[PDB]
């Protein structure tokens, strides 16, 4: 909702109206120079003039206005090929963050990608880009590994951290600590290897089952 | 014997009448109130300040022209906020909470077909 | 400056120039174009982070050694070692030459901060808070992300710290590379020198001097002579501005591609082959360069292979 309140920006879209507004009204005015001609009217300096003398002067005003329309077009085949570049950054996009999630990093707005909708502008797109952004961060004490029976404990997924007291594993992307145990961890190695690993207990459940 | 291209700085008639001009590269006691010599030329009419602020009015080569509070004012823009993240060697902040934010992105695709 | 350019000083000459209509408007219009966009060209690469980190003073990180990278304190300038190479490898008639808006004490603060963001809070920072975490745990993140298991960071923690170290310092060897900066200065130049002589030709006239046709001829023929000057001349900016603006492109593409690295290989960790440097992308530390930018790709290279039975 409060995307309308930032509308009610497409400079970008304005801009080509201008570009091409100007080199339309450039070009029209371009007629009335007399290129160091007699006049610039080619009826002028035809009634009054003779087959072999009014040869020459019309020839001067054709040269000019030939080369006017060789800036012309000449300029649009570059400014084209600006638009055409955009228009491929524009499809690119409708297939990777409106027909798909995207892994890459400021493609589809800022923050981590969810979702994106498009909407039509003249001569244009406009992408609104929905993302998820975390917030309200704490710290905490970690530990690469926890030491349990003489070995070392790694985290499937997480990391380690303490909050004071105890340690806990979390989810990288999102507070919500749970226990240590068997199942949440693997083995690999022994302790003394690991830099800043740490004692702690890592339950079982096996053993309170079989009480 | 100097030259210089000639720009005028305006905050917009709808706004105020005022302008500064810079001479580009041009000393300031070669061009025939506030005069501040800057390395891209010599600007007039506006007060040169050690403040920052974002760029308004580009002027070139770390320098910014705008309008405060009923006036030009030319200071040099700033880079951001500063700010020290917390490291050490056993610490991490992990987020407990997020947003879902929504931002726009603009494209052109296309211009007008002429013929002549 | 058109009127500078094809004249010259002459005042004769500029009502002349007045009969061929806004030529000289459309090389400042088309001109003032590149110029805008060649400032903005360095902000998308480069204003990419919205505060100035800076790092710790201890600078010890698990043992990484980062001092090739990082400024040097001891320095007016407070570049970095790598980057004080990488700087040292690389008016007329109506010409000039524009300072640029950033200044290039400015751009090495945006890299400073680049880099004391990622080695204390990783790829965070781009997209929200800055969350920091040791540095070791950092690097076990970066190749669980391309399919190894994180002990083996863990357990090997000083011979990759080791290896690193002197991996990185290989780098100033091969540079004490850079044509593609140097190439963009020649070009320049090269269409600046030939604008200048390009000036001394007569295209056809009794001389190439619009004062000496006065001095030795009377008006009626005077403004013939001095008309094909000026459409010569005037030929010459337009061929000079046609070039720079096919020539711009090239650079705005470069610029697109540099700002698009600098997200996706800087602030992130990218699976795209080849398009962060060659093996398992794990990291990477940009530095500045004069009109460019030099990406420090490290990436993961599995080495020594044994054959075996497979089911
Ligand atoms: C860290 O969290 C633990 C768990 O919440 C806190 O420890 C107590 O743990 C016992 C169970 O062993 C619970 O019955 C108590 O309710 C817990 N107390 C509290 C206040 O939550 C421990 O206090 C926390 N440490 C710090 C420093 O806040
Ligand atoms: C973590 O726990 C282990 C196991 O109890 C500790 O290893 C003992 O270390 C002491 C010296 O601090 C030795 O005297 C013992 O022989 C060790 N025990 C075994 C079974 O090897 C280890 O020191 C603890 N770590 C910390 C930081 O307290
Ligand atoms: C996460 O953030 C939201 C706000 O963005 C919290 O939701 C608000 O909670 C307060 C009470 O603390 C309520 O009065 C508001 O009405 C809630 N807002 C909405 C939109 O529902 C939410 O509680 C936060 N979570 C935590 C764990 O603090
Ligand atoms: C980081 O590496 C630099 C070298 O690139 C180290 O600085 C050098 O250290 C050696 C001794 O190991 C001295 O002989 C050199 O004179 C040092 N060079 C400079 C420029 O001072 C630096 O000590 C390393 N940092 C750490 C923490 O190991
Ligand atoms: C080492 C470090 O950066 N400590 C900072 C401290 O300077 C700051 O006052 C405090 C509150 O913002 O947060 C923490
Ligand atoms: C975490 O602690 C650091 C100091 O070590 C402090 O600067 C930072 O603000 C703290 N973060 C939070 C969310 O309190
Ligand atoms: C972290 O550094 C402090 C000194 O600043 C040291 O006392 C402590 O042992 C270090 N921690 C680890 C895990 O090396
Ligand atoms: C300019 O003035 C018009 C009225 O003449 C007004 O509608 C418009 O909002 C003004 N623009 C600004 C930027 O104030
Ligand atoms: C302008 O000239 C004065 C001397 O008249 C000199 O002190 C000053 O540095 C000059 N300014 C520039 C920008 O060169
Ligand atoms: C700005 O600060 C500098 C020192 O860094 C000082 O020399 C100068 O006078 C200051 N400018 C103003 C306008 O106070
Ligand atoms: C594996 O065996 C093949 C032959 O089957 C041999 O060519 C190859 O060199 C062997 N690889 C290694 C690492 O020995």
């Amino acid at each position: 909702g409060k995307i309308q309140d930032s509308l009610s920006a497409l400079g970008k879209l304005q801009d080509v109206v201008n570009h091409n507004a100007q080199a339309l009204n450039t070009l029209v005015k371009q007629l009335s120079s007399k290129f160091g001609a007699i006049s610039s009217v080619l009826n002028d300096i035809l009634s009054r003039l003779d087959p072999p003398e009014a040869e020459v002067q019309i020839d001067r005003l054709i040269t000019g206005r030939l080369q006017s329309l060789q800036t012309y077009v000449t300029q649009q085949l570059i400014r084209a090929a600006e638009i055409r570049a955009s228009a491929n950054l524009a499809a690119t996009k409708m297939s990777e963050c409106v027909l798909g999630q995207s892994k890459r990093v400021d493609f589809c707005g800022k923050g981590y990608h969810l979702m994106s909708f498009p909407q039509s502008a003249p001569h244009g797109v406009v992408f609104l880009h929905v993302t998820y952004v975390p917030a309200q961060e704490k710290n905490f004490t970690t530990a690469p590994a926890i030491c349990h029976d003489g070995k070392a404990h790694f985290p499937r997924e997480g990391v380690f951290v303490s909050n004071g007291t105890h340690w806990f594993v979390t989810q990288r992307n999102f507070y919500e600590p749970q226990i240590i145990t068997t199942d949440n961890t693997f083995v690999s190695g022994n302790c003394d290897v690991v830099i800043g690993i740490v004692n702690n207990t890592v339950y079982d459940p096996l053993q309170p089952e079989l009480d | 014997c100097s030259f210089g291209g000639v720009s005028v700085i305006t905050p917009g008639t709808n706004t105020s009448n005022q302008v500064a001009v810079l001479y580009q590269g041009v000393n300031c006691t070669e061009v025939p109130s506030n005069v501040f010599q800057t390395r891209a030329g010599c600007l007039i009419g506006a007060e040169y300040v050690n403040n920052s602020y974002e760029c308004d009015i580009p002027i070139g080569a770390g320098i910014c022209a705008s309008y405060q509070t009923q006036s030009i004012i030319a200071y040099t823009m700033s880079l951001g906020a500063e700010n020290s993240v917390a490291y050490s060697n056993n610490s991490i902040a992990i987020p407990t909470n997020f947003t879902i934010s929504v931002t726009t992105e603009i494209l052109p695709v296309s211009m007008t077909k002429t013929s002549v | 400056d058109c009127t500078m350019y094809i004249c010259g000083d002459s005042t004769e000459c500029s009502n002349l120039l007045l009969q061929y209509g806004s030529f000289c408007t459309q090389l400042k219009r088309a001109l003032t174009g590149i110029a805008v966009e060649q400032d903005k060209n360095t902000q998308e690469v480069f204003a990419q982070v919205k505060q100035i980190y800076k790092t710790p003073p201890i600078k010890y990180f698990g043992g990484f050694n980062f001092s090739q990278i990082l400024p040097d304190p001891s320095k007016p300038s407070k570049r970095s070692p790598i980057e004080d190479l990488l700087f040292n490898k690389v008016k007329f008639n109506g010409l000039t030459v524009l300072p640029p808006l950033l200044t290039d004490e400015m751009i090495a603060q945006y890299t400073s901060a680049l880099l004391a963001g990622t080695i204390t809070s990783g790829w965070t920072f781009g997209a929200g808070p800055a969350l920091q975490i040791p540095f070791p745990m950092q690097m076990a993140y970066r190749f669980n992300g391309i399919g190894v298991t994180q002990n083996v960071l863990y357990e090997n923690q000083k011979l990759i710290a080791n290896q690193f170290n002197s991996a990185i310092g290989k780098i100033q060897d091969s540079l004490s590379a850079l044509g593609k900066l140097q190439d963009v200065v020649n070009h320049n130049a090269q269409a600046l020198n030939t604008l200048v002589k390009q000036l001394s030709s007569k295209f056809g006239a009794i001389s190439s001097v619009l004062n000496d046709i006065l001095s030795r001829l009377d008006p009626p023929e005077a403004e013939v002579q001095i008309d094909r000057l000026i459409t010569g001349r005037l030929q010459s900016l337009q061929t000079y501005v046609t070039q720079q603006l096919i020539r711009a492109a090239e650079i705005r593409a470069s610029a697109n591609l540099a700002a698009t690295k600098m997200s996706e290989c800087v602030l992130g960790q990218s699976k795209r082959v080849d398009f962060c440097g060659k093996g398992y992308h794990l990291m990477s530390f940009p530095q500045s360069a004069p009109h460019g930018v030099v990406f420090l790709h490290v990436t993961y290279v599995p080495a020594q292979e044994k054959n075996f039975t497979t089911a």
